[PDB]
RNA sequence: CCGCCGUUAGUUGCCAGCGGUUCGGCCGGGCACUCUAACGGGACUGCCCGCGAAAGCGGGAGGAAGGAGGGGACGACGUCUGGUCAGCAUGGCCCUUACGGCCUGGGCGACACACGUGCUACAAUGCCCACUACAAAGCGAUGCCACCCGGCAACGGGGAGCUAAUCGCAAAAAGGUGGGCCCAGUUCGGAUUGGGGUCUGCAACCCGACCCCAUGAAGCCGGAAUCGCUAGUAAUCGCGGAUCAGCCAUGC
């Protein structure tokens, strides 16, 4: 009844719920098709439902906050990937080696004090 | 289908094309635009004598363009190098006026840098 | 000179635009942290010799 | 009623202490909301090493202070006697209002 | 450039005020080549400051009214 | 480098075909960050193509492709002083990779209004053999067999 | 620091489930969730297929995480007798009815030029308008400065809150929705030049930043060379902050 689901990813978590039904979602306000009408990253977001064809198996509203609209969905993807496997694990098995489960290493990283941006020093001279 | 200076642009819109011209931008030209009717959109290969001489009658019957706005600037550089204050001054030695940056700048007021000779670099390495 | 400029603006001078402050113990007034009036140098001869409540060599 | 602010430094001292408040005050008090934590606020500063003037040779260093909540219900006799007698921050601050 | 109110300097006002209230001298020194112009001196031989030296310079009519220093040289050597 | 071989590592499978050559060229495309923005470019490019003929976009994109897949190139090769000009036989990733960055390369010179129609008037010039990229890759592969005395002399 | 799990606590927040509901958590109500955080855990090539005298290399399972997890702080014995006494301390040497005190004024802002390092464009992967999303990080009751009255605004008048997860600085921007430009110095671009002003400050001459009426320069992508950089990195995108009255801050 209540297939709760996390899902975090660069400077953003996902409060994502599923709920058993119609497998369509309102994300935190707005349509899927509407709130994400400018990244296709929203419908790849939304790729543990096309992994076991669920997209019309389990509703859905979610919470996602943070950070940019793209790291938002993609952090969506983890949670509803999430939320399978805490109500039936015999999913998270399935999906292992498809990269589901493995999280990053990625922010736009602490500033460095001899750069510009981390990698980029003043141009050097020489003469 | 004229009106000063022997200034017409020819098919476009209006109001850019006539911010294309000395003496007034966009400002002023909404302005008129706007206080003498007028669309903005319409091209002008489509227009009528009318309203082209009742512009040019807020333009000239109004302020001033072209032959008085550099006449005007001109006295008043005149007068800026009458007693020779330190603006005109450098007027008259060929610098800006803000009194900023020149030492290694300064060309957007007297031609390309002319290099003297570098007074021979030191061992700077 | 140099004990003038700190006598100088020690005993309130004319316009608030005068008022340079001064790491206390070395005698500066560039680039000093005006939360305690402590030169670069200075503020951290203080804070390496461990005289320091809460101060932390920042490991973040 | 009771609303209580806690500004501390160390976090080992000041915790154990921040402990003993809602510990002891679950004691002489009745319910104390644990100490709902405030975010470590910091001041942030930078600075260099050498004073043979360079643009290189920089360190960066915080200042950093923890912050502590406390809320407290209907109070005591006890809860005032004995905590406002007692305190050891041998450096940490305390400062509580009831609002 | 001052909201309301024009900046200026008063030695020069009790100096000038008794100036016109006669029309003396041609000597209005002044070893303060700060204060804005101000015609109401029927424009006299400032002898302003050069920082460096008391250089003057005669005050007439199209100065509406503009700042004094900038009349002073000061800067030796010419480019 | 040295001590390396370095590595491979993935491209972005395609999220509308689902393959590797899509997101290759997408990210070619793809300026300053915004993935997107290039992306859309040639999505919108690909459904234009693919009004135009009679068949699927990834079969005109490949058969371009093909028209490039450049199999020999030429570096540099010390002689105790003279410089020589090695023909090799590359590794297809290369050979696939600046097939794409030329690719991109012959619509950075195209004439063209809106991005669109640059990057689909080359997929099809190409398709056919009559693309500037392919063009090019034919005129490098010129570049190999004029110093085919160098194909026995490699560094 | 950040990535997962857990114990530990909810005036941040939350209908996740109910209610009031001006269908704004706005309010009872809860604090499961978010976060915030005290403390721990958790991954070692432990194991599996294989090869190797080994080191260990290739695949796989497992799992939040792999086989240094993405980064720090740390910079040896000693060198270059580099350099800082003008940040300091300090020896030595020198000034003393002054190389010092006071101050007004100007000067480091000056200029026929070489160069570094930074910024902003030469457009159509791009600019202008409306429209409307999604960041973190911080400073702020000797301060931050909103909300209304004004105005083109800078900025001022009434001044509201905030000793501050509860109020403010504050508005992110790229984007993307609808339209307009049309490859032309091009509504590209903003230096320079004139005049109108407001703030700050005693006061913006030599010596300020900004709102505005006017020009709209040089430039249609760059010689010889030289420069950074292996991924959330080049690039792009905005900001807080700090010294600081304001302010040349594109710097850092």
């Amino acid at each position: 009844e209540q297939y709760y689901g996390t899902g975090r990813r660069k400077e953003a978590v996902a409060r994502v719920f599923l709920r058993p039904g119609n497998g369509k979602v309102t994300v935190n306000g707005q349509d899927f098709n509407e709130y994400f009408q400018g990244l296709v990253r929203a419908v790849a977001a939304l790729e543990p439902l096309r992994a076991v064809d669920a997209l019309g198996h389990f509703d859905a509203y979610i919470t996602v906050r943070g950070g940019g609209k793209s790291g938002q969905i993609d952090a969506i993807k983890l949670g509803i990937a999430r939320a399978l496997v805490q109500y039936n694990p015999d999913y998270r098995a399935k999906l292992k080696p498809l990269g589901f489960l493995t999280r990053d290493a990625r922010v736009v990283e602490r500033k460095k004090y001899g750069k510009h941006k981390a990698r980029r020093a003043p141009q050097y001279s020489k003469r | 289908a004229r009106i000063a200076g022997v200034e017409i642009p020819r098919n476009k819109r209006v109001d850019v094309a006539l911010t294309y011209i000395y003496g007034i931008g966009k400002a002023r030209a909404k302005e008129a635009l706007e206080k003498t009717g007028i669309n903005p959109a319409t091209r002008v290969k489509d227009l009528t004598e009318a309203e082209v001489v009742r512009l040019r009658e807020y333009v000239e019957n109004t302020w001033k363009l072209e032959g008085e706005l550099r006449a005007e600037v001109a006295a008043n550089i005149k007068r800026l190098m009458d007693i020779g204050c330190y603006r005109g001054l450098r007027h008259r030695r060929g610098l800006p006026v803000r009194g900023q940056r020149t030492r290694t700048n300064a060309r957007t007021r007297k031609g390309p840098r002319k290099t003297v000779a570098g007074k021979k670099k030191a061992p700077r390495k | 000179a140099r004990k003038a400029l700190i006598e100088k603006a020690k005993r309130t001078p004319k316009f608030k635009v005068r008022a340079y402050t001064r790491c206390v113990r070395c005698g500066r007034a560039r680039s000093v942290y005006r939360f305690f009036g402590l030169c670069r140098i200075c503020l951290r001869e203080l804070a390496h010799k461990g005289q320091l409540p809460g101060v932390r060599k920042a490991s973040w | 009623k009771i609303r209580i602010k806690l500004r501390g430094f160390d976090h080992k001292t000041l915790d154990a202490s921040a402990q003993k408040i809602v510990e002891a005050a679950r004691r002489s008090g009745a319910q104390v909301s644990g100490p709902i934590p405030l975010p470590t606020r910091v001041r942030r500063f930078t600075v260099i090493r050498g004073p043979f003037k360079h643009k290189d040779s920089r360190e960066h260093f915080e200042l950093r202070t923890h912050n502590r909540l406390v809320d407290i219900i209907n109070p005591n006799r006890k809860t005032i006697e004995q905590l406002m007698t007692l305190d050891l921050p041998t450096g940490v601050e305390i400062e509580i209002k009831t609002v | 450039s001052l909201k309301k109110g024009v900046f200026v300097d008063d030695h020069l006002l009790e100096k000038v005020l008794e100036l016109n209230a006669k029309g003396e001298k041609r000597l209005i020194k002044t070893w303060s080549r700060r204060s804005t112009i101000v015609p109401e001196m029927v424009g006299h031989t400032i002898a302003v400051y050069n920082g460096k030296q008391h250089v003057p310079v005669y005050i007439t009519e199209n100065m509406v009214g503009h700042k004094l220093g900038e009349f002073a040289p000061t800067r030796t050597y010419r480019g | 480098a040295r001590r390396r071989r370095a590595e491979v590592r993935q491209l972005q499978p395609d999220l509308v075909y689902g393959d590797v050559l899509v997101t290759a060229f997408i990210n070619k495309i793809m300026r300053d960050g915004k993935k997107n923005l290039a992306a859309r470019i040639f999505y919108d490019a690909c459904k234009i193509i693919q009004e135009k003929t009679g068949q699927e976009p990834l079969k005109v994109f490949k058969q371009a492709v093909e028209n490039v897949k450049p199999r020999m190139e030429v570096r540099s090769r010390r002689v105790g002083g003279a410089n020589y000009q090695v023909p090799m036989e590359v590794s297809p990733r290369r050979q696939q990779s600046l097939a794409l960055r030329w690719l991109v390369q012959a619509a950075n010179q195209r004439p063209e209004r809106r991005a669109a129609v640059r990057i689909a008037h080359e997929l099809m010039d190409a398709a056919e053999g009559k693309g500037g990229a392919v063009k090019k890759k034919e005129d490098v592969e010129r570049m190999a067999e004029a110093n085919r005395a160098y194909a026995h002399y490699r560094w």
